[PDB]
């Protein structure tokens, strides 16, 4: 009875800069969902 | 032996063909008129005709909604599909798309290319092949035949 | 479809078909000119290290319409004179075997259930 | 010889064979076959039954003691188009499962009686061969069960146990789409993940392999009504 | 203006028809057996031209029969002129039937599926389903090599084709090539049912050629049924000659009709 529309967010596996930004937001959300500060620091600094 | 076959082989397989057709359909929905290979456009014509019929089923139809979600990769086109193309295609039964063969691409491949266009779009009309006017010699002779037939009854 | 090297199941109550053995009863040769046997064809078996004759009762391959199909290749032991060695048959038997009564008279005389 | 007074009353489908195939066969053949099958149905009463229902079929057997042969079993599947439609009945008799494929319009059939009109979770339950014998055992002398029309043919949601591997077919593959098999007790998580590699999600949204038969069914229903009024 | 009708003779032959292959159906017999019939629909059968016996063969005359109607816009000028002089629209398939001189029919005569009566043997000629340039295993049925016992690029090769001393291959050697797109004739096909309203013939057995294709039907030339045409209408079936409408469906003496008492054995 009510129209249900999917979100207008960009794709996740695409090559576009919007997709790259979505992946960046995904890993930042993973950092947010991390519980301990040690895990947060490990995720934030695991890239070299 | 390819007797009784309606789907042609494209891409790297069935799933690759489905993805290519989905991308072409998304582009066609977004731009209201696209040009591609003649075989690809001919294959996409059926899916384009089916998509309009699915959209005409209503916005609240869950099957149509999920079909649009699968096909239209750009989710901003689904509201466009359900609120522009479907409303403007109501009395039309199957005349939703127009396909015309264009000259070969200037690239060295020299591929056979076609152009597909949704009717009633906000784009300049294509150079459609128009029939000869009734003022021609043969057309006027046929008009005379028609007048004689009408007068005979 | 029963052919050579087929492990079948003996139905009639006989010593060979009841006493366990370390090798299942395999087919030896199909007396039909075709290497594939059907219901009602004399066949040769190697049961418990000795040769014997048998009659095909049912097979797992689909056949003609309205023809019963079984879940096991059931066979009944038969002697060289055409008389079954078993006492009675418990499992159901297709009714098409009663079409030819001359060669299967004593074989069908011991059958209880017909399907 | 007293009169016994019971119930006071105090309270206030198109058969699958009629569907033509997806081929480009001329409609005249379909019309002729439908006319012939309606003529056959005028004499032989073919009741409504789905896959999973239990039926009893009487056949003309010349080599039996009596010319009538009775076979009762559950309908494994129905397949075919037009006059050649067939249905498979399965029943375990004395531990030996027997499957017979009867033809709907065969003249040798005397009577088809539905003793239990009941749907199941699968459109084609070919897995009863690999299932336990309890699900294939049915009493031959069971009595017919009559149900109200408002029940709308209730579907029996029954999870069926399975014999250990191997099976007759790979029922865990997505191509079968079976929900009536209790897979959580017969298969492991690794096997379930492995079976998913044959899944083809694009076939559900292909939009072109589907078969639309609304107008065909309407025309067939109109012809059936005309034949009945005839 | 009908041509004179000559009496049937034992050494006479009848003309055939050109029908369309609709499909296949089951048909049960009164003895409990089940046969498969093929539906051949006679849409437009017309005699186009007549060729004299001396000018065609010197033994038997030739009658030309046309198939179903086709469009004028895709036929040649000579064919269109011939059909304009004949007075009929162009046909798709044009065939020639060898008939005796006493069974000749005037050109322009239409023909109906009632030409064959229930219970008769006919020969069917048609182009079979063309499978194209197929391999030798599918064409001649040659067995292939073992699949995985070390064979290298040979699983479907024909293998040896000739002998060393001959230094050549014989013309009769079986090799891969075109398969299917050739005219074949099936003999001795029994007919069970004749539907008059739709002009449909039910022929027992398989019919060479795909569905919705033209099929040339004639009587059986086999010696077992050489003189079966005595009871049949000798010239052809004239719906106006009898002045009586035939029943909708004519069945054979053994065909279990759709309206049946559900026969049971005794
Ligand atoms: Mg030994
Ligand atoms: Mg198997
Ligand atoms: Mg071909
Ligand atoms: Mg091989
Ligand atoms: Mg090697
Ligand atoms: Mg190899
Ligand atoms: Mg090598
Ligand atoms: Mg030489």
């Amino acid at each position: 009875p009510v129209a249900r529309y999917p979100p207008i967010v960009a794709s996740l596996t695409a090559k576009s800069k919007a997709a790259r930004q979505r992946r960046v937001e995904q890993w930042q959300a993973t950092v947010h969902a991390a519980k301990s500060v040690d895990e947060k620091l490990r995720i934030l600094t695991k890239m070299q | 032996i390819s007797h009784g076959r309606v789907f042609r082989r494209l891409g790297l397989g069935p799933e690759s063909r489905i993805h290519l057709l989905q991308n072409l359909l998304t582009g066609l929905v977004r731009h209201e008129r696209i040009e591609a290979s003649w075989a690809r456009v001919d294959e996409l014509r059926g899916y384009a005709e089916k998509l309009i019929d699915y959209g005409k089923l209503g916005d609240t139809n869950e099957r149509a909604m999920r079909m649009a979600d699968f096909w239209l990769t750009e989710k901003d086109l689904i509201p466009k599909l359900f609120q522009v193309l479907a409303p403007r295609f109501q009395g039309q039964n199957g005349g939703y798309t127009r396909m015309l063969q264009i000259p070969n691409r200037n690239e060295q491949d020299r591929a056979k290319m076609a152009v597909i266009e949704y009717k009633g779009n906000c784009l300049p009309p294509l150079p459609l092949p128009r029939r000869d006017s009734n003022l021609t010699l043969l057309n006027q002779l046929l008009q005379g035949l028609r007048q004689d037939q009408e007068a005979s009854s | 479809a029963i052919q050579k090297m087929t492990r079948v199941r003996v139905v009639d109550n006989s010593a060979l078909g009841t006493t366990p053995y370390h090798r299942p009863p395999r087919c030896i040769h199909v007396y039909n000119k075709t290497g594939v046997g059907k219901v009602g064809d004399r066949i040769l078996l190697a049961i418990r290290g000795q040769k014997k004759k048998a009659l095909i009762v049912g097979h797992r391959m689909p056949g003609p319409r309205m023809t019963p199909r079984f879940d096991s290749n059931n066979v009944v032991l038969l002697e060289d004179n055409g008389n079954p060695v078993g006492t009675r048959i418990k499992t159901p038997i297709p009714s098409s075997l009663r079409q030819r009564e001359g060669e299967f008279s004593k074989v069908l005389a011991i059958a209880q259930n017909f399907v | 010889a007293f009169q016994p007074p019971p119930k006071p009353v105090i309270v206030d489908f198109l058969s699958p064979e009629f569907i033509p195939p997806r081929g480009r066969t001329n409609p005249l053949k379909f019309q002729i076959e439908r006319k012939d099958m309606l003529e056959r149905r005028k004499i032989l009463h073919i009741p409504e039954f789905y896959v999973g229902s239990i039926l009893r079929v009487t056949t003309a057997d010349p080599y039996a003691s009596a010319k009538t042969s009775q076979f009762l079993g559950i309908c494994i599947q129905r397949s075919g188009s037009g006059l050649g439609a067939t249905f498979i009945l399965r029943n375990t008799i004395e531990g030996q499962g027997v499957e017979i494929c009867f033809e709907l319009y065969n003249p040798r059939i005397q009577e088809i009686q539905v003793v239990k009109l009941e749907k199941r979770l699968d459109n084609s339950l070919l897995y009863l061969r690999d299932a336990l014998p309890e699900y294939s055992t049915f009493d031959v002398n069971m009595k017919p069960i009559t149900q109200e029309f408002n029940q709308e043919v209730p579907v029996n949601q029954l999870k069926v146990k399975m014999k250990p591997k191997p099976w007759s077919k790979r029922w865990e593959r997505p191509k079968f789409n079976i929900k009536g098999i209790r897979f959580d007790l017969c298969l492991t998580e690794e096997q379930m993940r492995e079976a998913q590699k044959w899944s083809q999600p694009w076939l559900e949204f292909d939009m072109m392999r589907e078969y639309d038969t609304s107008k065909i069914e309407a025309a067939i229903w109109d012809e059936i009504e005309a034949s009945k009024n005839s | 203006e009908p041509w004179p009708i000559h009496p049937w003779e034992p050494g006479s032959s009848r003309v055939g028809l050109i029908a369309l292959k609709l499909g296949m159906m089951p048909l049960w017999t009164k003895d409990g057996q089940k046969h498969v019939v093929t539906l051949l629909q006679v849409q437009d059968c017309h005699v186009l031209k007549y060729t004299p016996k001396e000018n065609h063969n010197g033994r038997m005359a030739a009658l030309t029969v046309g198939g179903k109607t086709v469009s004028h816009f895709h036929k040649s000028a000579s064919i269109l002129e011939f059909y304009q002089e004949l007075g009929l629209p162009p046909k798709q398939k044009v065939k020639i039937f060898n008939v005796t001189e006493n069974a000749v029919i005037k050109p322009g005569t239409p023909l109906y599926a009632a030409h064959f009566r229930p219970g008769q043997y006919v020969d069917v000629t048609a182009k079979t389903i063309g499978k194209g340039f197929q391999g030798v295993m599918r064409r001649w049925g040659f067995k292939g090599q073992p699949a995985t016992h070390g064979q290298t690029k040979t699983h479907r090769r024909p293998g040896a084709i000739s002998t060393g001393d001959v230094a050549r291959v014989w013309p009769g050697t079986k090799m891969p090539g075109q398969l299917g797109n050739i005219d074949r004739t099936a003999f001795g096909l029994k007919v069970w049912r004749i539907n008059t309203k739709h002009n449909i013939i039910y022929v027992n057995g398989s019919v060479p050629g795909h569905k919705n294709c033209l099929v040339k039907i004639k009587d059986s030339k086999l010696p077992a049924y050489k003189d079966f045409c005595k009871n049949l209408p000798f010239p052809t079936y004239f719906p106006d000659g009898d002045e009586e409408a035939l029943p909708e469906d004519l069945y054979d003496e053994n065909v279990c009709q759709p309206g049946a008492p559900s026969i049971t054995f005794t």
